[PDB]
């Protein structure tokens, strides 16, 4: 009929491949494979930007089908606003290990 | 020619094995067979020194520079005629 | 820590730097070859005495500038430096393969230099048409070394093309569509696609010449029922995409320079700019036989090719007008980069329009293989391709180096170059119309005046080139580091500083979907 | 031939070259329009301190700068194509001459009646008689009857050459194994000069071509005299 | 007669610049005609037309080369 | 510590050695054609072989042993391989173009006909037919190989992959034998040039293809492939089908239409 | 694009030498070869 | 980790501006010179 | 055959600062060394040949 003998990914994937696979299954994206879903971006409900360090570049697509992304460094601290459209972004920690 | 058999609702490697052993390899066997009952050793073709054949603009970089790489003395003449 | 860095690199910036370095050097060779051409023609009679050496010079002039100067600077240098920074990628998709694309070029160049050392060199033209390039009218190793230079160059660009395309498609932020990438990126991708499809055909055609020269094939030799015209088709099927390969990344750089120095946050008509590059890309594959209007093709074929060639005017015009609309209402800063860009826009248009003249198979009978063609192509190349390099070079120099240039000097450089190239190439139109052939070491007496003025222009441009070397020295000598850069919000490549860390975007950018 | 300080085409000796002069004027008119329009617009964009840096809506104005170029190209293409088919068309030629490229000289053959044929070589510089043109003069010229349709067949016995005579509007590559046709009609007797127009190696610069157009009577007698 | 002759007229079979085949076909046609009339006892002058046309259009070294090969028995055309 | 899924590659000498091998192979072919000698050629082939082995080794290390081929990296590899095949299709196009240029408009030096006078073409119903069946049967077995792999079936994968390889070798040998038996040569005008260059370059791709399948076979023996992650196999399968298809086109064009 | 003060300013003195050296590297080698060029039609 | 920042991301040193001036003159000059020597070479040769 | 991939994983995931192309022990080092020597040898030798081929004789 058939028989087996071929390892699966659960058995034999290692390294970064294995981590991405394990994370995927807990619904997490530590290695930024998916696009984040925006919040409403107000002062009360800002977009939460994971970073491992104290700052991270945000590109903001202010309206759908804009051909030009607005780029800016986002720093740890107060929520900052897109220079172009004002939508709020606050930096956070969790992309981190122990 | 236009096919004619069927499968999909239950499939897999099984189906592809089935086609390997039941269709593909048998075709190779048949085609091999047709060849073994066919190649009637071609009468060495008459040598004519046609100017468009046996082209030698520069000697080859092996042997005596007048022999093609898979030269067959039986069927391939030099420009001056058959060797043997 | 030097071998591991500069010889074994897996880093887009350092590979970019190497490419610029290689290109810079090649440029000197090419420039020197052009002065030797104009020296021979600077007054009547003969200077070199041997005309096989003139033909060798002409031929090598073309190879060095196209394959060794323009392509590596624009695609190899700017391309590797900028593409990942513009899309937030941590490097190219195939870093190690990227390094091989570079390291293939010096061997490639060695083999071309060697072609001219041995026997009486390759005095073929850059077209390398048989039978002249065959093993009778060009017996010996010269042409074979040329063929092999091109094989290697070719492989370099194909592997490069795969990397650029893969990188640009697969490694953007997951929320970024292709229609949110800058124009320079668009320009590299499309160029990469034309490389992918056009070079293989060149590789076939020169492989066929190679076997004609050394394995007794008769692809191009009528003795065996060959046709030397089959070579032209195969060459030019590549050759035409190649001219558009030479200018497209140029188009992308001008788009960014015009936009930056006008204070616009984006260029005018982004989607039209994208459309036009694709249309030029696509039409570039069905026009090749306009380099063959004198070889005896059917009249109906010549009518098709005239017509099809003309249509490229339409999307090219959309670009020219969109750059101009980009200047509209700009807070215009007169940086040297912007001066380079503005000169590009005018001078390109002029070379473009003489292209339109040539596209007429009627008129090309009398213009083919005359200095009118030389003029066309030195306008679009020497003042189109080169001006975008210059302009790009000045504009992004602070990003690569971390130091600023002296703008006053850079403007002086522009002014001299501008007078040189125009003085050199403008009179060649008259030569062509009056009937001076190309690929001549000497000319009837009547052509003396325009040839004299032209060669004088060379030297003006030489002075320009000498000064540029000095300008770059001064920058590094004086060490004015970069303080602030404006317009970083729409020019991501500046946003990690000058120069940026060895590894940029280790943590990628954050881009919401909505 | 070309005179010193020349800016444009040599004067037209054939009606087909005459056609091209006017077609070039027509076309160059259009080149001057577009190149001048661009320079003006450039200088227009650059000479004001007024600004509009917010985004501009595009597709409306792009119609113009797509449709209008298209009309201009039809105005070039139509006459261009009328001439091309005129150059090609049915000839009723009264005589056929061949020319054969060689490194580095031309040979000629008139074989309608008798096997008349000769080489033709650039008179070198040292041997030039006084008033004779450096690089353009040949020992034997191509004598042909003026005011008559002639068939030229061009080919070559070695590498590629090309047989050009600018003032008649002629250029046809010379390819070995291939017999390329062009037609030739001189409105005037005279001497008319061209030079080889494909790179054939070392002496590419030095294989000129010289027609000698004279009436039928003198051509006949010249043909009889050459055998 | 329908003959007395200036040069080869326009032949609709070969209307383009490339006239290679007009030379070839007329050379072939002539020798095919000469063969069949030399063999069968009928005036060879019926073949003159093709001779004039090919003499006019063919380079001398082409005619010369093909004539050698016919005599050598290596002329690649079927006469 | 990166927080993206792409692969930052350890600095590596192979690009420099590859580049230098290309200098030696090319310089070598030139010495060989002119100043009769195969010394450079040989060093070059050796350095090339040495470079390829070690480069591809490091890729297997990077992926199977080190875990660097994340789904993002795999996606890039698929694109790169498809683009390579397109390049190869365009290379072959040139040789076809050559064939058709010559055969549609046979010149007078050939007798004004195709095949040219004095050429005795092979029968397309004898060994060329066989060769076609052999590569086609090949496509069927490599496909069974792939489904077996995906269903977890080691013994059948290897079984099918072995059959595929054997067929590749059978083709090579039949074509080699045909080269020997052919009554025309590469030197026999344009007919011979197009025949042997086009088929020859194809022959070379058969060997590269097979070599690549041999690599997959041993890698399968050693358990490198999983039922989901096996891109080396997929690439080898695509390359193999590409090789099949070019044959179909040579068969229809050169052997059948051109006899 | 605002810079910092030159960390090692290059005086007009320095520049004059820079420009001179740089022009001389281009011009001498070429000039040598070109001067001696009627001497090369011999061997 | 490798050297970072201005003057540190290049395969030549800019720490001394006259060693730089010389390096730059050899480099660009050798490039500019090569064609003249190739021509000389060819003129002599035979 | 036996499935020894987990072991090769450990060996090549070892925190020892060696690049991928030497991380298998000294065999790698011998092949690196051989390949480079051959390349540089052959390259120099190939320049030597450009040498002779440039001249009939100065
Ligand atoms: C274009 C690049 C700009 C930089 C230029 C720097 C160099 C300076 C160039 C001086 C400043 C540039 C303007 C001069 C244009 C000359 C056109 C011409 O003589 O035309 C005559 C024709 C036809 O020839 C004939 O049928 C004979 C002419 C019969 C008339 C009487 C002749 C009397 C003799 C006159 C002698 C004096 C002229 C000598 C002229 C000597 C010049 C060296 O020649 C031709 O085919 C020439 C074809 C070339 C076409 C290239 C397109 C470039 C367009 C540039 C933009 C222009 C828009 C304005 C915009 C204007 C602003 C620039
Ligand atoms: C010579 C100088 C040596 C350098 C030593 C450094 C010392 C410190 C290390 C201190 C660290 C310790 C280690 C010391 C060892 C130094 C080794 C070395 O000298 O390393 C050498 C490196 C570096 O390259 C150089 O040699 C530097 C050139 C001069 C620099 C110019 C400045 C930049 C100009 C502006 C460019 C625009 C882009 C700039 C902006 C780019 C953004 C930053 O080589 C390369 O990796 C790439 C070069 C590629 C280009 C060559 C063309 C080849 C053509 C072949 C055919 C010839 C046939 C002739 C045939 C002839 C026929 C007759
Ligand atoms: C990119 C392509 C390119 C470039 C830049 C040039 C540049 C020049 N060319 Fe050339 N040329 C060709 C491509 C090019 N050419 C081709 C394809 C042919 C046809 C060959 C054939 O017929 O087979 C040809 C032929 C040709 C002829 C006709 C030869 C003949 O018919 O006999 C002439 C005549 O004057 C000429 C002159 C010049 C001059 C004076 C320059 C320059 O001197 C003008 C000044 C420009 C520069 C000096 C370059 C400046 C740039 C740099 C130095 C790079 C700087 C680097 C960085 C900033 C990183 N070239
Ligand atoms: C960057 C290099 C480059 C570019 C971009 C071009 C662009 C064009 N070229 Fe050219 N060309 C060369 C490099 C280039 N070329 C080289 C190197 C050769 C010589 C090969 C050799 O023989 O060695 C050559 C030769 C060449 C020939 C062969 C002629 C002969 O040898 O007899 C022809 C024929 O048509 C041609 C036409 C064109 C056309 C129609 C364009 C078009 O793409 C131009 C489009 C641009 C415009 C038209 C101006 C901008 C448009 C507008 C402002 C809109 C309005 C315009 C109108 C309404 C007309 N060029
Ligand atoms: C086990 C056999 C299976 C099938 C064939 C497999 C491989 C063939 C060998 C090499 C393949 C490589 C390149 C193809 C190049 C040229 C075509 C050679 C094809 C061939 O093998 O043709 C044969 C030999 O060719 C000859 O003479 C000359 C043959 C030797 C030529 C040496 C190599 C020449 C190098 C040129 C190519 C290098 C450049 C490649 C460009 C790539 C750029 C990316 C023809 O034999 P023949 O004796 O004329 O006739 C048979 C008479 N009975
Ligand atoms: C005859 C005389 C002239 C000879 C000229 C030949 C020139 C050079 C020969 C020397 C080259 C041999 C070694 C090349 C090895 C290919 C490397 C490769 O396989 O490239 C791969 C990417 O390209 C991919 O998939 C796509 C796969 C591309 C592989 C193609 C490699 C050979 C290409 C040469 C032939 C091109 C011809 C095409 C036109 C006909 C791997 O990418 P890396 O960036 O390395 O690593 C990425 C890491 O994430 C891996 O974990
Ligand atoms: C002139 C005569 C000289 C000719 C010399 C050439 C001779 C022989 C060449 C033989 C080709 C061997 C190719 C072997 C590549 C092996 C590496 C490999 O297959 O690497 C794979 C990645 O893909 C990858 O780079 C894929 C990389 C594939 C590239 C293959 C293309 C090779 C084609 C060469 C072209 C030469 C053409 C020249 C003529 C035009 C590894 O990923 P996986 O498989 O998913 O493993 C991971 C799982 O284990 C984890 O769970
Ligand atoms: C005997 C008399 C002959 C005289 C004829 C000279 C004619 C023409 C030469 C043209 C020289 C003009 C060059 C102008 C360039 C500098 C202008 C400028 O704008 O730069 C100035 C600095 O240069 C400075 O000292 C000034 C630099 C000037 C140095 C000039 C050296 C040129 C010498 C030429 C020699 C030719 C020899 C040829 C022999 C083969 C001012 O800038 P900064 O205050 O530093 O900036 C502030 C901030 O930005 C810093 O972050
Ligand atoms: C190519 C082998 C294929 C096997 C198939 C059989 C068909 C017959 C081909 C014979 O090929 C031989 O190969 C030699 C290779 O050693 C060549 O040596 C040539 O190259 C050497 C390079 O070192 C020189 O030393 C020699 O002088 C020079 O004859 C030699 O000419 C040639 O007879
Ligand atoms: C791209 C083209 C560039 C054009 C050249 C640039 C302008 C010339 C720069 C100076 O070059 C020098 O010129 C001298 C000529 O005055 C040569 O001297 C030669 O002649 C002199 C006698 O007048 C003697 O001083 C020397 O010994 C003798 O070598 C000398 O070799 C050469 O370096
Ligand atoms: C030039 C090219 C190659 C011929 C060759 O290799 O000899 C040939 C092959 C097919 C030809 C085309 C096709 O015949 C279809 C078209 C026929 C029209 O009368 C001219 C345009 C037309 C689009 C042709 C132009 C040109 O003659 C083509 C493209
Ligand atoms: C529809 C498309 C993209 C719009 C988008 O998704 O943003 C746009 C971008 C470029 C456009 C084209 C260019 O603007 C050029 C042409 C301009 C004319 O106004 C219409 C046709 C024309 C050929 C355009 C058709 C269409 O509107 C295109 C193709
Ligand atoms: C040895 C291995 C099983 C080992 C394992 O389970 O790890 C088996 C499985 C499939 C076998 C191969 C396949 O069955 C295909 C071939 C079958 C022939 O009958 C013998 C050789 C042949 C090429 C076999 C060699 C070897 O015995 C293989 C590779
Ligand atoms: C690390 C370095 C690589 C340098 C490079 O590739 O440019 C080493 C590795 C192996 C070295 C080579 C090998 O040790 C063998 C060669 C013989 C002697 O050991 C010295 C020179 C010799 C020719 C070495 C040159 C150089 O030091 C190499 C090539
Ligand atoms: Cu004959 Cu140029
Ligand atoms: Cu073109
Ligand atoms: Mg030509
Ligand atoms: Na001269
Ligand atoms: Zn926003």
């Amino acid at each position: 009929a058939s028989g087996g003998g071929v390892p699966t990914d659960e058995e034999q994937a290692t390294g970064l491949e294995r981590e991405v696979m394990l994370a995927a299954r807990k619904g997490q994206d530590p290695y930024n494979i998916l696009a984040p879903k925006a919040t409403s971006g107000t002062k009360e409900d800002p977009n939460l930007v994971p970073s491992i360090t104290n700052k991270r570049i945000v590109g903001c697509i202010c309206e759908e089908d804009n051909s030009t992304v607005i780029w800016f460094w986002l720093h740890k601290g107060e929520a900052q606003r897109c220079p172009s459209c004002g939508t709020h972004y606050k930096l956070v920690p969790h992309q981190l290990a122990h | 020619a236009s096919a004619a058999k069927g499968d999909h609702g239950g499939t897999g490697a099984r189906t592809w094995r089935f086609l390997t052993f039941g269709l593909a390899l048998p075709s190779v066997a048949l085609c091999t067979l047709n060849s073994w009952l066919h190649s009637g050793h071609r009468e060495r073709p008459a040598f004519i020194p046609y100017h468009h054949l046996r082209i030698r603009t520069k000697p080859f970089s092996w042997g005596d520079g007048n022999h093609t790489f898979f030269h067959n003395p039986r069927v391939n003449p030099l420009p001056t005629g058959y060797e043997k | 820590m030097f071998i591991n860095r500069w010889l074994f690199s897996t880093n887009h910036k350092d590979i970019g730097t190497l490419y610029l370095l290689f290109g810079a050097w090649a440029g000197m060779v090419g420039t020197a070859l052009s002065l030797l051409i104009r020296a021979e023609l600077g007054q009547p009679g003969t200077l070199l005495g041997d005309d096989q050496i003139y033909n060798v010079v002409v031929t090598a002039h073309a190879f060095v500038m196209i394959f060794f100067m323009v392509m590596p600077i624009m695609i190899g240098g700017f391309g590797n430096w900028l593409v990942p920074l513009m899309i937030g990628a941590p490097d190219m998709a195939f870093p190690r393969m990227n390094n091989m694309s570079f390291w293939l070029l010096p061997p490639s160049f060695l083999l071309l230099l060697a072609s001219s050392m041995v026997e009486a060199g390759a005095g073929t033209g850059w077209t390398v048409y048989p039978p002249l390039a065959g093993n009778l009218a060009h017996a010996g190793a010269s042409v074979d070394l040329t063929i092999f230079s091109l094989h290697l160059a070719g492989v370099s660009s194909i592997l490069g093309a795969i990397n650029f395309i893969t990188t640009i498609i697969n490694m953007k932020p997951p929320a970024m569509s292709q229609y949110q990438t800058p124009l320079f990126v668009w320009s590299v991708m499309i160029t990469a696609v034309l490389l992918l499809l056009s070079l293989p055909v060149l590789a076939a055609g020169i492989t066929m010449l190679l076997t004609d020269r050394n394995l007794n094939t008769t692809f191009f030799d009528p003795a065996g029922g060959g046709d030397p015209i089959l070579y032209q088709h195969l060459f030019w099927f590549f050759g035409h995409p190649e001219v558009y390969i030479l200018i497209l990344p140029g188009f992308g750089m001008i788009s960014h320079i015009v936009t930056y120095y006008s204070g616009k946050k984006e260029p005018f008509g982004y989607m039209g700019m994208v459309w036009a590059m694709m249309s030029i890309g696509f039409l570039g594959f069905i026009v090749w036989a306009h380099h063959m209007f004198t070889v005896g093709m059917d009249v109906d074929t010549r009518a098709y090719f005239t017509s099809a060639t003309m249509i490229i005017a339409i999307p090219t015009g959309v670009k020219v007008f969109s750059w101009l609309a980009t200047l509209h209402g700009g807070n215009i800063k007169w940086s040297p980069a912007m001066m380079w860009a503005l000169g590009f826009i005018f001078l390109f248009t002029v070379g473009g329009l003489t292209g339109i003249v040539l596209a007429n198979s009627s008129l090309d009978i009398v213009l083919h293989d005359t200095y009118y063609v030389v003029a066309h192509f030195h306008y679009v190349l020497s003042m189109g391709a080169v001006f975008a390099i210059m302009g790009g070079f000045v504009h992004w120099f602070p990003l690569f180096s971390g130091y600023t240039l002296n703008d006053t000097w850079a403007k002086i450089h522009f002014a001299i170059m501008f007078v040189g190239v125009n003085m050199t190439f403008f009179p060649q139109h008259f030569l062509g119309l009056s009937g001076m052939p190309r690929r001549y070491s000497d000319y009837p007496d009547a052509y003396t005046m325009w040839n004299t003025i032209s060669s004088m222009g060379s030297f003006i441009s030489l002075t320009a080139v000498m000064l540029m070397v000095f300008i770059i020295w001064e920058a590094f000598a004086s060490k004015r580091e970069v303080l602030t850069v404006d317009l970083t919000t729409t020019n991501l490549e500046w946003l990690n500083g000058c120069p940026p860390p060895y590894h940029t975007f280790e943590e990628p950018t954050y881009v919401n979907l909505k | 031939m070309a005179y010193p300080m020349q800016l444009g085409f040599q004067d037209a000796t054939s009606p087909i070259m005459e056609e091209l002069l006017h077609f070039h004027d027509h076309t160059l008119m259009i080149v001057f329009l577009i190149s001048s329009l661009v320079l003006y617009i450039i200088s227009l964009m650059l000479t004001t301190k007024l600004t509009h840096t917010s985004t501009m809506d595009a597709q409306e104005v792009e119609t113009i700068w797509t449709i209008l170029p298209a009309i201009i190209l039809i105005l070039i293409a139509l006459p261009s194509l009328r001439i091309l088919y005129m150059m090609d068309e049915i000839n009723n030629p009264s005589l056929t001459v061949k020319t054969m490229g060689h490194q580095w000289y031309w040979s000629y053959e008139y074989t309608d009646y008798e096997d008349l044929s000769f080489d033709s070589y650039m008179i070198p510089t040292s041997e030039l008689k006084p008033g004779e043109l450096r690089l353009l003069e040949v020992d034997n010229r191509v004598v042909l009857p003026m005011e008559m349709t002639i068939r030229m067949l061009v080919s070559s016995e070695d590498v590629l050459h090309s047989w050009a005579v600018p003032s008649l509007g002629l250029k046809t590559d010379a390819i070995p194994g291939r017999l390329n046709q062009t037609t030739l009609m001189s409105s005037r007797p005279g001497l008319y000069y061209g030079q080889c127009s494909e790179i054939c190696g070392s002496n590419h610069s030095f294989m000129p071509i010289v027609l000698e157009l004279v009436p039928l009577k003198y051509f006949e007698k010249w043909s009889a005299s050459m055998l | 007669k329908i003959k007395n002759y200036q040069t080869a007229p326009f032949d609709s079979r070969f209307p383009n610049q490339n006239q290679t085949r007009n030379c070839w076909q007329n050379y072939l046609d002539f020798h095919r005609c000469e063969k069949a009339m030399t063999a069968k006892g009928g005036d060879v002058s019926v073949c003159e037309w093709y001779r004039r046309v090919y003499k006019s259009l063919c380079p001398i070294s082409w005619v010369s080369t093909w004539d050698d090969r016919r005599a050598e028995g290596t002329f690649p055309g079927k006469i | 510590h990166q927080t993206h899924a792409y692969h930052m590659v350890n600095p590596s000498p192979w690009p420099l050695t590859g580049a230098l091998s290309a200098l030696l192979m090319t310089s070598g072919l030139t010495m060989w054609f002119h100043f009769n000698s195969m010394t450079l050629l040989m060093i070059g082939l050796t350095t090339n072989m040495l470079t390829m082995y070690q480069w591809w080794r490091d890729v297997i290390r990077e992926s199977t042993f080190q875990g660097h081929h994340t789904p993002a990296v795999q996606k890039g590899l698929r694109y790169g391989m498809i683009l390579f095949i397109i390049s190869e299709v365009l290379f072959f196009t040139g040789f076809f173009w050559a064939f058709y240029h010559s055969s549609l408009a046979p010149t007078p030096e050939l007798g004004g006909c195709w095949p040219p006078t004095g050429i005795h073409p092979l029968n397309p119903l004898e060994v060329p037919l066989l060769n076609t069946s052999v590569l086609l049967a090949s496509g069927v077995s490599i496909t069974w190989a792939h489904h077996s792999l995906m269903e977890g079936d080691r013994k059948h994968m290897l079984q099918a992959l072995f059959i595929t390889i054997t067929l590749g070798v059978y083709f090579t040998l039949l074509q080699a034998s045909e080269y020997y038996e052919a009554p025309f040569t590469i030197s026999d005008g344009v007919y011979g040039s197009t025949f042997f260059v086009a088929t020859g370059f194809h022959g070379l791709h058969v060997i590269i293809g097979s070599t690549f399948l041999i690599v997959c076979f041993f890698r399968q023996l050693k358990f490198h492939f999983t039922s989901n992650h096996h891109f080396g196999f997929e690439a080898a399968a695509w390359y193999w089908h590409f090789v099949d298809v070019v044959w179909l086109f040579l068969y229809v064009s050169i052997y059948w239409w051109g006899s | 694009i605002t810079a910092k003060p030159a960390k090692t300013p290059t005086s007009p003195k320095e520049q004059a030498i820079g420009l001179s050296v740089t022009f001389l590297s281009f011009l001498l080698p070429a000039g040598w070869v070109l001067y001696h060029l009627d001497n090369y039609k011999k061997s | 980790h490798y050297e970072e920042g201005p003057g540190k991301n290049i395969p030549f040193s800019v720490e001394n501006k006259w060693r730089l001036l010389a390096m730059m003159t050899l480099f660009f000059g050798s490039g500019f010179a090569a064609p003249f020597f190739i021509v000389r070479h060819q003129l002599l040769k035979k | 055959f036996e499935n020894r991939v987990a072991e090769k994983q450990k060996l090549f995931q070892e925190d020892n600062g060696l690049p991928v192309h030497l991380k298998g022990g000294a065999t790698d080092n011998i092949l690196y060394r051989v390949t480079m020597t051959l390349c540089l040898g052959g390259t120099l030798y190939s320049l030597y040949c450009l040498g002779w081929a440039s001249f009939p004789h100065k």
